[PDB]
Order: structure tokens, then C-alpha cells, then sequence
């Protein structure tokens, strides 16, 4: 199964407004090689792929509503490098195994452990270290906690300088 | 085309911190809401 | 039909191994909104894309040897702006019309000038400024010549230093 | 995976034209190919 050895899990508290300025403010402070952001929506994805390249960051998005070979060729692109950040829904049915994402986004907090741990969770005992970042509305609150509990970990605010040797 | 989105300040993460713990102490004492929130989130 | 009205045309002279150096110092050193660089094959188009998200740079490519639909869609994300260089053969029937695409870049110089003409030609009297960079080998010498006369326009070798206002 | 590939110095397009010059001014008094080529240029 899956579990949350290495990763690091953090929660900034924001509205919707302010989630592409927390986003690029992330970008601009944290160190990432690669990493995924999630979404609730396929509609969402692609509106926040366009955010990112406007603010001047190159983006991967995959969702849905895709023919799965190209689904599958830009994963294999994005896994290769070509480029840093990949914007995605929930179609990951096992953990996530590129040892470049050092930083996992969920710039859509979900409701369910189950999706959390997909989205967040890793294979095997020996993960590379990550960085968990949870975007938290107040309609979020509950199932902050909620999702802490039941899956035995701890979510910590973020704090305003990482450690590096976290992620 | 291509638009160039700058912000010219930083998110206020302890500031953040800070009203989600007033939040959490105050509360201790379909497509027209997904159009909306996006109008919120992207617009 | 196509012109080359706006397109200033210059050329650099390499060798195979200093393809990858010239075009690291062209990006490093050109002031480029988005580009398109062209392959003679699908195996080089992949493997420049390989070099170039190396080299530090967000890629995207496309070639024959793919399902149109995933060509049609990374060309949409493109055109869009989710990357600003894409790696591309020759696939395009009509004239390249997108108005951020101010460098195009021969990567590997072609032997017709009707293949020259679908890269860097535009349609109708008012295109955007662009330039067209050939990396001309040894090779390629007369190829460059033969082009350069059979389409009347001159392709001169590239300054220290363009001109920004041509793009 | 992700190599990081940087260049020292710069291409010297002005000695590249000098060379082409130069070659002119002289000339003028199948996978295998294509693997070895690519070999040259991606190597």
C-alpha cells in the first residue's frame, strides 16, 4: 500500500482569490525541481495551466477528458524532464514514483483521505523526501483535520523558511 | 495570446496561519457555485 | 501563398556536435517570446528535446510518428503559451501564424526551398516580425545558396548582436 | 532522468563566419550514417 514516510506536509490558509498569488509565491520561494499540482476539475486544471505560463512558468496539464495515449505520452514527457511542473486530476491509481517531484500541490484540497493519500502517498519504505503543500479554504477546515486523523500523520502550518533539506 | 501576470507583493503565510487559528478559535465558541468559484479563483 | 516579408533571415555556420552549444548560446542570448525549431527526423525532434529541457529550457515537440489528436493537442497548448519552444519536423501544409513566435530555427537545414518556404514563410502582407536562424553545416553549404536563390531572398550570417526591433 | 547541462563559454558566431568564408574561398580553387550523426550531435 501506500504510506507518508518522507513527505513533508504543510497547509497554507487562503481563498480563492489568493490561490495563483500562493502558488507563484511558492514558486518564487520554495526550491523545486518538478512538481504536480491537483485540481478538483478538469475545467480547473487547464485554467490553472494557463495561470502558470502567464505568470512565466512553463506547465504540463493532463485530465479526464483526454484520449489516454495522450495522456500517457505527456506523462512520459513530464516524467523524462522536458518540464517542471504537470497539473493533473485524480488518476493516479498507485503512489507516485518520480524521484524529481520533490513538491506535490494540492491546490484543491479534497474531501476524501483515500484521494489524499493517492495524491500524496508513496510505494515501498525507501520514498525520496517531498514536500506536501496543501492549499485550505475555510469550507476546507474540517477536512483538514479530518484527513490528518485518519490517515495518522500531521499537517503543520507552513512555515516562512523550509528546510532545505527536507525536499 | 500569451498575457505576463506579475503580483507585486508576497503571500502573507504567517499572516495566513494567524486568521486560520482566529478562525478555528471563533468557530469553537451545482454549476452556478463551480462557475462562481472559478470566477473567484481565475478571474 | 507564402512570402518572407517580415522574416529576417540569418545563419550560422556549424558542425554536428556544435549544434546543441550554437543553440544554447542563441537561446541564452536572443530576446525570444516562443520558437520553433525544426528536425530533419522524429528521433533527432525528441532527442533535441531531451537537450534542451536539459540545458535548462521547457520543451515541446511534435513529429509524424505520433497520434494526430495528441499532435493537434500539443499544438493547442502551444499556441496557447504552456511552453514557448516546440520541436517540431515538417508537418505544416500552410504557413506558421502565430504572432509570439518571433524566432524559428533551423536546426537542421533543409535540402528544398519549398520545405524552407512551409517553415519560415508567412501568409499574406502583414506578418509579424520574425527571425529564421539556419544552422548550416558543411553539408549544407550549397543546399543554403541554392535556397537562397531559388526563393529571391538573402540569408545573410547571423551579427553579434540583432537588431531588436526585427523581433 | 534529469541532467543539468551547461556550456562554459559561448559559440563564436564570428569565427564561425570566418570559417565558412574561408571554406568557400577553398572549395572554390543509411542508419548508420544517421546514428553516426546523431552520435556527433547528442552525444
Amino acid at each position: 500500500e501506500l504510506t507518508l514516510k518522507g513527505v513533508t506536509q504543510y497547509y497554507a490558509y487562503v481563498t480563492e482569490r489568493q490561490k495563483v498569488h500562493c502558488l507563484n509565491t511558492l514558486f518564487s520561494r520554495l526550491q523545486i525541481n518538478q512538481s504536480i499540482i491537483f485540481c478538483n476539475s478538469s475545467q480547473r486544471v487547464e485554467l490553472l495551466a494557463k495561470k502558470i505560463s502567464q505568470l512565466g512558468y512553463s506547465c504540463f496539464y493532463i485530465h479526464a477528458k483526454m484520449r489516454q495515449e495522450h495522456r500517457n505520452r505527456v506523462f512520459h514527457d513530464f516524467r523524462n524532464g522536458l518540464c517542471r511542473n504537470l497539473v493533473c486530476t485524480d488518476l493516479f491509481t498507485r503512489g507516485i514514483d518520480i524521484q524529481a517531484v520533490n513538491v506535490v500541490i494540492n491546490f484543491d484540497f479534497p474531501k476524501l483521505a483515500e484521494t489524499y493519500l493517492h495524491r500524496i502517498g508513496r510505494s515501498g519504505r525507501f520514498g525520496h523526501l517531498g514536500l506536501a503543500i496543501n492549499l485550505i479554504t475555510y469550507d476546507d477546515r474540517f477536512n483538514l483535520k479530518s484527513i490528518e486523523e485518519q490517515l495518522g500523520t500531521e499537517i503543520k502550518p507552513i512555515p516562512s523558511n523550509i528546510d532545505k533539506s527536507l525536499y | 495570446p500569451l498575457g505576463s501576470l506579475k503580483f507585486e507583493s508576497d503571500f502573507d503565510f504567517e499572516k495566513a496561519n494567524e486568521k486560520f487559528q482566529e478562525v478555528l478559535v471563533d468557530n469553537l465558541e451545482d454549476w452556478k457555485k463551480e462557475r462562481e468559484t472559478n470566477q473567484e479563483t481565475f478571474g
